[PDB]
């Protein structure tokens, strides 16, 4: 069963940093690409990111650059997440999602989300 | 005959292509895509299925025959009619052996290069813009966004040159 | 397909065919273990377990042998005049009454099976001065011991067995089946005291050819407590050709004849029960869908069957190479 | 081949191929209708209908079947003594004597089809007490109703048949065939009136092997007014061997040997007629030539003959593929 | 183990051919025209006879065989010779058409490119003289006349390659 | 499906084949030469030791058969079984005159070109500096000495081109 | 059966224009190229033009231009020629030939003839 | 069975001309390359020089120009040097080896030698 596992909720500082997570299994990680979208609650989705697992392959959306950054462990098939300079605009669900490869960019497995919140309460 | 091509200098392939047998994957600027040909995919499915038309379906009727499952021993008859069905056997299984070599190393043999027409379209606009590229990936020097990729799998390519880089 | 530069100084592109993680193993002229995306199983590994008729009518065994229903088991009175197109025959199955010993028994076996379209008409006869109707003692028919169904018991009638001399000729336009024996006793005193006087003499001609048969007297070992046997022949008979049955002693003769044509049908040798599907290839095994070109579940087949090859993975290379990694 | 225009400073020489306006579909290992420039018929799909005799030495079989060849048929005794490498038996098969049964029939006609070499040396021999050189009822040569002019038919000699006990030594360098045969009469009565008292007995033994007959006495249906059969029977004899016919009943004994000969020669049921060609290859629908691998006409041949198959349209590339447009 | 070229790049060809089985076209400057091949077209047809040897003549003189019709039915001994007298027809008629099969193929598949000699031997004189062309259309800058095209199909051809006013 | 080199533009060949089937051949200021590619050769043994494997041993264990030597004429059955010990040996001969046919086309095939591993490896290094050739001999314009013919040899060339001239 | 038909004779004014037909038949048309030859009474044969049924190439010999025009029509398997400027020079028998592709020029069917006189009786 | 027949023994005035010989057998003589080696009385062996029997292409040792030539008969199989300028120091015996073709050279087979002796006596 392909199916992409995902860690679970964080709670972190504004400013701080957090480090997201996705296991992917049932398939080669090196075939199809990862993508990751983030849905503000009661908002649209929105799509940040892609990477290649074979070689790293980096493209982002233009509105995120410098926040948001994509790496993946070819050993564990896992593809992770690192975020900078959190504000509480930035609470949201972020899904991680596979994807097929390139420009076509369907994304034919989807994730379950983590609830991420930033505050300072 | 095999042509060098799948065990070759197409040494390890992409995995996402389920839509079809071949493709061309490409790197642009805005993005490093994919593909999939459906002519050369299809004519290898229509092959694959005329191969199957001859094995899969369309058997012989063959309804009344001797009787092969045997007993205690009657007469020299039995031992003819045994050696009889164990020579169609034989030869039904070295024949059957011989077509699965036959049709997988044709299978193999026929899926294979068929790339010399990407080759010779890319050539007239690919000759003069620092040469000529064929060790796998076609290192294009047509500097074009994912319309020219387009018209190639579309076989629809004209022959702009770029006289920028002559020899580099 | 490794790629170059992200940047290239904006002026490149690729290309590349084929991958997929899965692999599977088979044989060509060069190599024996290449692998390829996609392969199709051409030999039939495996059967589904059980006899389903519905494209052929398959007759039923439970007990009986073909050669029993010929005969008219009377253990399986419920398949007289039964058309069928594929006949099973039970590994269970057991004979009845008296032991038949058919001398050509797989000839005749074969030719009923070929023939597949049992009609026994039950042809009037001229049989005088014998005691017709016999009965049996290892019969079991309703508890009456009531012999054979499709073919007659002669003895003597008032002490007396005349040399009969009957004949039908062949007045319709197809081919008449005559099923027919002779009784081979187990005492010379058996052989006088029950069918004629002394030995017997049994000559059956037809007008393009002719069968006789002197029958024997020994002391063959008892089955189901009878020390005898009978041996059944069979006299095809063309159209305008005339058959005589004529006979002195032991004739165990026909109630009428059966009906033959050049059909398409068979006999197997199974074990399997009766089901549904759709599936015209019958095997010992059971039925096998044939959408392979071979087989390895058995040599014997029925009906649009795939080829028996004595292999068991021949795996054509459906796809094409695999370079998985 | 699009070729641009009126160049000077360049010269567009499309260099291609061949291509046939008219087209062939033929079938391949990947496609059932490709289309060729050119295709040879492999499979000979039909005859000249005519048998021709030019090449081979084909005897002609008009009213004759070759078992009655080498008996004395009174239809085809102009046909004695002669060779051939290929008898072709007609449909019609009319023979007009006494009704032959030979009890393995396929074998002898097998055997002298693979002689094929009719040579019958008329060899004296010791029948003492014998009344030899029958007469027959339906044998019609002459208006004189006589037997078969190769089989002698021994019977009665002063109400008496001895136990014949003759025999011929091979004393050569070929084999020597033996064709003898025994009568099954339709009345005992009719046995004890014709060849000896009661039954009759015969033992036919070579030096490595023996054949015994029993004849049979029954009331065969009457073809052309017979109520009766011959049976025929053969003896082959290797060099140096001894051939010894013991007999005391129905003995219907060879005149002489034939020889034969492991030579080119067969047999071929046929109807059409023989003519005049140069073709070495015959089957029953006619003389087909040679020059394909295989054919569609029959499964029977004879000679350098295509082979056999169950297609009709085998058509071989004999060109590149064509693109007619 | 196809090639591509017939079903391929040359996609009619043309049929005022009646000199061979292969062709060379022209362009000249003193009009254009066509011409047959002489050692190819020959060796196609050569390994057509050297198919056609074991195929037409050479049949195997079976005088003797078995009874393959019958007229009454005998069982035993009869089936087994319809059975081994069937399946060699159906072992032969799949070896027929299995034949046929393989060799319509390969007379297709051999039957395919070879243009690559020309294109070797166009190749080096036309290196500098505004390229190449790889299709079976090739655009020979070489300025030549009949002469020259005598000399291509005569594979004698010295190479002047053409120095100036080329690729623009 | 051959591939014209062989018989093709490899008009002799040199007969140095002690240490491999295929070769590389070469010309230089510091003497001549001659290798093996051992990857080649290996290969092509490769590919002749699995045709053996189904040939050479691993016969069919066929232990009581049918009496095919004869002796005096029988009639039935004697007839039957040296029919269907002819037709099972005419079969079987065909068979094998058949495998001996396409196994010998097959390896001329497979043993047939594969100087385009060397050609694609070759162009990026005289796409620049003059050009490539096929006729006869593979010349290469990149003056060096044994270690960069040696890299050639290994398949580790690294694609360096002088630029000084274009083609002339 | 390849032959060319032809069509019958015509008598014209002088300067007029007449415009002769070829309908060709038992062949393709665009394979064999056609030729005309025009041979007047007592004299030799003299080649009028050549063209290709396939896209209409046309090469016109010396003598002959603005005199000749060829054209085909694919559809119906034709060819024709159309005269301009007639003269009593020009009174001939014009033979329409089939041939073989291009300079080699065999002209292996050839034509029944037109008889064309220009004169003003 | 291969083996590189040689001459006999031979003696020269000082600053005489002789011409040596060794016949190839038992393979094709352009296959192979044919070196000679000159072993001096109690020295060690020297490398002469190397020639392609199949076009005649020849290098020659840098202490050997001007004083040995090498050349072949391709007909009869057999190999030649020609020795000029001779003095006492060249006295020694020529062996003739063939060898693997070019630089790698290893001389498979070896011959028997041929005693050169220069001296007036
Ligand atoms: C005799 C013959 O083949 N005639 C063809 C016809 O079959 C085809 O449908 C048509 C299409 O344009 O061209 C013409
Ligand atoms: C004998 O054959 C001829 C033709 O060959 C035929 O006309 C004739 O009727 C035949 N004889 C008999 C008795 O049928
Ligand atoms: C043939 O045999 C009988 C008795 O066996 C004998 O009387 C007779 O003389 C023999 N024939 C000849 C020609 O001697
Ligand atoms: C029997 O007939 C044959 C010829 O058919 C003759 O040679 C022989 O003498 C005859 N014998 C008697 C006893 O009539
Ligand atoms: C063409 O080749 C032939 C021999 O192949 C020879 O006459 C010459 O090289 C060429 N002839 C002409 C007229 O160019």
């Amino acid at each position: 069963q392909v199916q992409l596992q995902q860690s679970g909720a964080e709670l972190v500082m504004p400013g701080a940093s957090v480090k997201l997570s996705c296991k992917a299994s049932g398939y080669t990680f090196i075939s199809y690409w990862m993508h990751w979208v983030k849905q503000r609650p009661g908002q649209g989705l929105e799509w940040i990111g892609e990477i290649d697992p074979s070689d790293s392959y980096t493209n982002y959306n233009q509105k995120f650059k410098g926040k948001a950054r994509l790496t993946v462990d070819k050993s564990s098939s896992t593809a992770y997440m690192q975020l900078s300079s959190l504000t509480s605009e930035d609470s949201a669900v972020y899904y991680c999602a596979r994807g097929y490869y390139g420009s076509s960019g369907y994304f034919d497995v989807w994730g379950t989300g983590t609830t991420v919140t930033v505050s300072s309460a | 005959g095999i042509f060098g091509a799948i065990a070759g200098f197409i040494e390890n392939g992409w995995e996402g292509m389920v839509d079809g047998w071949y493709g061309f994957r490409h790197q642009n600027s805005e993005g490093r895509g994919q593909a999939a040909d459906l002519k050369s995919t299809q004519a290898a499915i229509d092959q694959i299925n005329g191969k199957l038309n001859r094995l899969i379906g369309k058997t012989n009727e063959k309804f009344h025959q001797i009787e092969k499952e045997f007993s205690e021993v009657e007469g020299r008859v039995q031992d003819l009619e045994k050696y009889v069905e164990d020579t169609k056997i034989d030869l039904w299984s070295y024949n059957a052996e011989l077509l699965v070599a036959l049709e997988n190393q044709h299978t193999i043999d026929l899926t294979d290069s068929e790339m010399n027409k990407l080759f010779e379209k890319t050539k007239k606009q690919l000759r003069e813009n620092a040469e000529d590229m064929g060790n796998g990936c076609f290192k294009i020097y047509h500097k074009c966004d994912n319309a020219c990729i387009e018209s190639i799998r579309n076989e629809t390519y004209d022959h702009n040159v770029y006289r920028d880089e002559a020899l580099n | 397909q490794k790629i170059p530069g992200n940047d290239n100084s904006t002026a490149t592109l690729c290309l590349g065919h084929h991958a997929v993680p899965n692999g599977t193993i088979v044989k060509t002229i060069c190599n024996d273990r290449i692998e390829v995306t996609n392969a199709t199983e051409l030999v039939q590994n495996s059967s589904i377990g059980e006899i389903c008729d519905s494209p052929h009518q398959i007759l039923d065994g439970e007990n009986c042998t073909l050669i029993d229903a010929l005969l008219g088991d009377p253990q399986c009175d419920g398949f007289q005049n039964k058309k069928w197109d594929l006949f099973v025959e039970r590994s269970k199955a057991y004979s009845n009454c008296y032991p038949y010993d058919v001398p050509d028994y797989a000839s005749l076996r074969s030719l009923v099976a070929s023939s597949g379209t049992l009609e026994f008409k039950n042809e009037s006869f001229n049989w005088t001065g014998v005691t017709q109707n016999g009965t049996s003692s290892a019969c079991i028919r309703g508890s009456s011991s009531s012999f054979f169904s499709r073919l007659n018991w002669l003895t003597h009638l008032n002490y007396t067995y005349p040399a009969l001399n009957v004949t039908m000729p062949n007045k319709e336009q197809f081919d008449k089946l005559y099923i027919w024996g002779v009784h081979h006793p187990g005492t010379d005193k058996d052989q006088i005291f029950l069918y004629a006087q002394s030995s017997g003499r049994i000559t059956v001609s037809t007008k393009r050819s002719q069968q006789a048969v002197i029958p024997n007297i020994g002391s063959r070992p008892r089955i189901r407590d009878i020390p005898s046997r009978i041996s059944i022949y069979w006299t095809i008979v063309k159209p305008g050709d005339i058959l005589l049955i004529n006979s002195t002693g032991n004739l165990i003769a026909p109630r009428g004849y059966f009906k033959i044509r050049s059909g398409k049908s068979s006999i197997m040798r199974s074990d399997a029960p009766i089901g549904k599907c759709k599936s015209e290839c019958i095997t010992p095994n059971g039925s096998i869908p044939n959408d392979k070109p071979f087989q390895n579940v058995n040599r014997i087949t029925y009906g649009a069957c795939p080829r028996y090859v004595k292999h068991s993975t021949l795996k054509l290379a459906t796809g094409m190479r695999n370079v998985p990694e």
